[PDB]
RNA sequence: GCGGUAGGGGAGCGUUCCCGAUGCCGAUGAAGGCCGACCCGCGAGGGCGGCUGGAGGUAAGGGAAGUGCGAAUGCCGGCA
RNA sequence: UGAGGGCGCGAGCGAUAACGUCCGCGUCCGAGCGCGGGAACAACCGAGACCGCCAGCUAAGGCCCCCAAGUCUGGGCUAA
RNA sequence: GUACCGUGAGGGAAAGGUGAAAAGAACCCCGGGAGGGGAGUGAAAUAGAGCCUGAAACCGUGGGCUUACAAGCAGUCACGGCCCCGCAAGGGGUUGUGGCGUGCCUAUUGAAGCAUGAGCCGGCGACUCACGGUCGUGGGCGAGCUUAAGCCGUUGAGGC
């Protein structure tokens, strides 16, 4: 069986955190501890938050052995940016977009 | 609907150089090069003999060509445009004239870049012996 | 908007051709003496200690 | 036994029964169709005067059919032409059978 | 009474775009790069059409004289004795008998010689 | 007999709306959407099949136009 | 529709210059940047494309290799 | 006639949609929350709350095919390999080699032009109507043809 959890609206631009997310692609539960733990990244905390509950719910929902669950898949999408009036000199004014992205994690039994 | 030829079988040859005429033995070699000669001509597979070439500083040419002839090849930089007349060229490396002369005459494309390293050419004679030495004039 | 300016509109293809290095390296570890957890090597790290 | 028949305006070969599309002949949907048009044979019969003067096949005319269609489209720019005819060349496949000649 | 552009412009453009697919970058996914590389294409089919003859033709006429070239004469001495035999036979694809059944094309080759002159 | 711009002529396709409507089609699923290598027409296009969707749709024959977009440094919005 | 243009021919203007200019006769492009040759080359050579064929014959141009077809036959010339 | 703009007169917007009923998701779980995973309600939760239907650009994930000696308006024709639907023959996807190939519209004597316009997508967008002419045209009548305002009627009923 497999087990999603998905963290969305999050306050940050996606193509940051997708570094994050392509760092534990097809991992163990252990194994992405581990390297998201130790990522320099700002997308590290999000992206192990969502995975950590990923597991808990596969656990608490699903039945399986944590002992041997994995990251079967992950990936992150786009949310509905932030438009933000920016001024500029001469008059002009830019519009900046504070991005936000859906996290989501998928986890699946080891072998059979 | 036309014959499609399956796989080929390579078939090598061995050719002399000794009194030839630099451009129409060339030539020969050129069509020789491609199947062309072969009633299972491809144009789009490129099938033809392993030409070997012998004894290529005996090639014979006409007139004041020996001296008048200049091989131009240029790099990049300003004033690099180097030639050099066909005499240096035999007192060097001599097969580069008959080389040069065949690639002239190959098709444009990969394949021809492929049928010109299918190509092989000294000056001893003798070569890689290997196995097929039909000789042809 | 002064001087320099692109000329086209680059390629999704070249961009992501451009992107071909940005990928991240996993963080370097080792197995510490003391603890089971890991840590980066030549570093000491909490829920552990030292010697000397 | 090899075989070269001319029909439809074209010069098929052909072996002794075997399905082959040919161009749309005028005949019955399912019958007899001799083609008296036949050159060459397989024991070599070289067809001096152009058609062999004591030679003939036989095939039956397997069914009428429309060929896929072939979008033809003209267009010729700065000039806002452009032209779009849809097409399907007919024909007839006929089994061949007796090389009788 | 008003008529919206409604359905009908996105359903055209639909229809272009089913035939933009396989091909490179925003020339398969937006429809006005689509129409006019279909328009390309579609000129360049009509073309290629008739070029396939000359190319088959030229095919065929090369091989023919290689074979031919086996025997000792060259494809328009073959070509002369042929014609000058009486034998309108081969419409020049099917000296394709160069590659199966030689021996055929070899007794052609001498019904030429003699039929020459 | 049939290259074809400006231009003239002929024949058609689709959109909305009315008569045909106290009708006929629609939960055994309307309109719209996605998909197709199938059917028909030279073509605009019509039809069938699978999926989605959830309350409308409108024959044959006629009628009337806010009736067909790829460009206007077009307009509005969305996104690179 | 009333900016036309190139080429050949007959003149003026210019300089027996111009891808110059202004007329006259014809031609082609324009409207044939559709097809084969002229390496590429709107108007020079060939030639007026309704559609399909992996049929045939010709045109200009060519028939040593790139590139389809004669290193054809017979007879002279040229040594650059 | 609000937000917002302008000292002022004035300018001037966007923004409608759960479901029959709120039955608006208790309780457990991860989490600081946000957000989700069960469970439950419901015909449907791919109706989960700016929520019916959810198109295109655009951004991602997995898969099939493919590429690191190759010169390209990105296509086309040909054969071949790999992959896939099908008894059959055939067909779909991809692209290896080979032949060929100077974007679209406009303005022009002439464009592939180093002339103009378009980043891309969706929606709005341009030959109408009124009266009066003019030829053609389908009909009614014919040395005649036709009424206008109005009145009567009706409430898509026409008549005088
Ligand atoms: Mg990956
Ligand atoms: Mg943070
Ligand atoms: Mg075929
Ligand atoms: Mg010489
Ligand atoms: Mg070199
Ligand atoms: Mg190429
Ligand atoms: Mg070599
Ligand atoms: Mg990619
Ligand atoms: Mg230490
Ligand atoms: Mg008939
Ligand atoms: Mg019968
Ligand atoms: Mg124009
Ligand atoms: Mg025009
Ligand atoms: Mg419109
Ligand atoms: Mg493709
Ligand atoms: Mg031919
Ligand atoms: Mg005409
Ligand atoms: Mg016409
Ligand atoms: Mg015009
Ligand atoms: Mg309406
Ligand atoms: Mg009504
Ligand atoms: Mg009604
Ligand atoms: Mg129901
Ligand atoms: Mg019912
Ligand atoms: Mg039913
Ligand atoms: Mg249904
Ligand atoms: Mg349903
Ligand atoms: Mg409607
Ligand atoms: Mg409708
Ligand atoms: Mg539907
Ligand atoms: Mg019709
Ligand atoms: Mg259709
Ligand atoms: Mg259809
Ligand atoms: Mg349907
Ligand atoms: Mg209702
Ligand atoms: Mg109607
Ligand atoms: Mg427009
Ligand atoms: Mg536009
Ligand atoms: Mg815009
Ligand atoms: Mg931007
Ligand atoms: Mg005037
Ligand atoms: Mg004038
Ligand atoms: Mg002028
Ligand atoms: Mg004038
Ligand atoms: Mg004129
Ligand atoms: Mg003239
Ligand atoms: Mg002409
Ligand atoms: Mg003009
Ligand atoms: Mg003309
Ligand atoms: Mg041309
Ligand atoms: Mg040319
Ligand atoms: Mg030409
Ligand atoms: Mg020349
Ligand atoms: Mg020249
Ligand atoms: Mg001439
Ligand atoms: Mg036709
Ligand atoms: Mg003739
Ligand atoms: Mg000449
Ligand atoms: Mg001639
Ligand atoms: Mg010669
Ligand atoms: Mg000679
Ligand atoms: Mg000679
Ligand atoms: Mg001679
Ligand atoms: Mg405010
Ligand atoms: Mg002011
Ligand atoms: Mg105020
Ligand atoms: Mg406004
Ligand atoms: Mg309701
Ligand atoms: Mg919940
Ligand atoms: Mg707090
Ligand atoms: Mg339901
Ligand atoms: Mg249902
Ligand atoms: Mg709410
Ligand atoms: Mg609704
Ligand atoms: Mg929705
Ligand atoms: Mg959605
Ligand atoms: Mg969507
Ligand atoms: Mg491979
Ligand atoms: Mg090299
Ligand atoms: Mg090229
Ligand atoms: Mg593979
Ligand atoms: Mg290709
Ligand atoms: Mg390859
Ligand atoms: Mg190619
Ligand atoms: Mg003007
Ligand atoms: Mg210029
Ligand atoms: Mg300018
Ligand atoms: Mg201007
Ligand atoms: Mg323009
Ligand atoms: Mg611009
Ligand atoms: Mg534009
Ligand atoms: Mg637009
Ligand atoms: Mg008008
Ligand atoms: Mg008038
Ligand atoms: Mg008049
Ligand atoms: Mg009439
Ligand atoms: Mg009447
Ligand atoms: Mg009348
Ligand atoms: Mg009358
Ligand atoms: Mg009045
Ligand atoms: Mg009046
Ligand atoms: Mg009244
Ligand atoms: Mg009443």
């Amino acid at each position: 069986m497999e087990a999603k959890a998905i963290a969305r609206y999050v306050r940050i631009s996606p193509r940051k955190v997708r570094l994050v997310v392509d760092l534990i692609r097809g991992k163990s539960l252990e194994e992405a501890r581990n390297i998201l733990r130790y990522t320099n990244k700002r997308g590290a905390y999000f992206v192990a938050k969502v995975l950590e509950s990923a597991a808990a719910n596969a656990v608490n929902n699903h039945d399986m052995l944590e002992d041997r669950l994995y990251v079967k898949a992950a990936y992150v999408d786009e949310g509905p940016a932030l438009k933000r009036v920016l001024p500029r000199a001469r008059g002009r004014a830019d519009i900046i977009k504070k991005r936000t992205s859906h996290i989501t994690v998928i986890l699946g039994e080891k072998h059979g | 609907k036309t014959y499609v030829p399956k796989q080929v079988e390579p078939r090598w040859v061995l050719i002399d150089a000794e009194g030839k005429t630099l451009g129409r033995l060339a030539t020969k070699i050129a069509t020789l090069l491609r199947g062309k000669h072969r009633p299972d001509w491809t144009p789009n597979v490129a099938m033809g003999d392993f030409v070997v070439v012998v004894n290529a500083d005996k090639i014979r040419v006409t007139g004041k060509k020996l001296e008048q002839k200049i091989y131009t090849r240029y790099s990049g930089y300003p004033g690099g445009l180097k030639k050099i007349p066909l005499e240096k060229m035999l007192a060097t490396h001599p097969e580069r004239v008959l080389e040069h002369a065949v690639k002239g005459m190959l098709p444009k494309g990969p394949l021809g870049r492929r049928l010109f390293k299918r190509l092989k050419v000294y000056a001893g004679p003798d070569h890689p012996h290997q196995a097929q030495r039909p000789e042809k004039l | 908007a002064k001087h320099p300016v692109p000329k086209k509109k680059t390629s999704k293809a070249r961009r992501d051709a451009r992107r071909s290095h940005h990928a991240l390296t996993p963080p370097i570890l080792v197995p510490c003496p003391e603890c089971k957890a890991m840590k980066p090597p030549h570093t000491v790290c909490p829920e552990c200690g030292y010697y000397a | 036994m090899f075989a070269i028949v001319k029909t439809g305006g074209k010069q098929y070969r052909v072996e002794p029964g075997l399905k082959l599309r040919v161009e749309k002949l005028d005949a019955e949907p399912g019958a007899t169709v001799e083609l008296p048009v036949l050159l060459l044979g397989g024991e070599k019969t070289v067809v001096g005067t152009p058609v062999v003067e004591g030679a003939s096949v036989v095939a039956e005319v397997l069914g009428h059919g429309r060929g896929k269609k072939i979008l033809v489209s003209k267009f010729k720019a700065k000039v806002q032409y452009r032209r779009k005819k849809g097409h399907r060349q007919p024909y007839t496949e006929l089994l061949i059978k007796e090389i009788r000649g | 009474p008003r008529a919206k552009t409604g359905v009908v412009r996105r359903r055209k453009h639909k229809k272009i775009l089913k035939l933009a697919k396989g091909y490179w970058g925003l020339r398969s996914k937006s429809f006005r790069k689509a129409r006019e590389t279909l328009f390309a294409a579609g000129n360049y089919a009509y073309a290629h059409r008739k070029r396939r003859k000359r190319d088959f033709r030229r095919l065929w006429i090369v091989r023919i004289n290689a074979a031919c070239r086996q025997h000792g004469l060259n494809y328009s001495t073959f070509i002369h004795g042929l014609k000058k035999a009486g034998i309108e036979v081969d419409r020049k694809n099917l000296a394709d008998l160069a590659v199966r059944e030689p021996q055929v094309f070899a007794e052609l080759v001498e019904r030429a010689k003699a039929a020459q002159g």
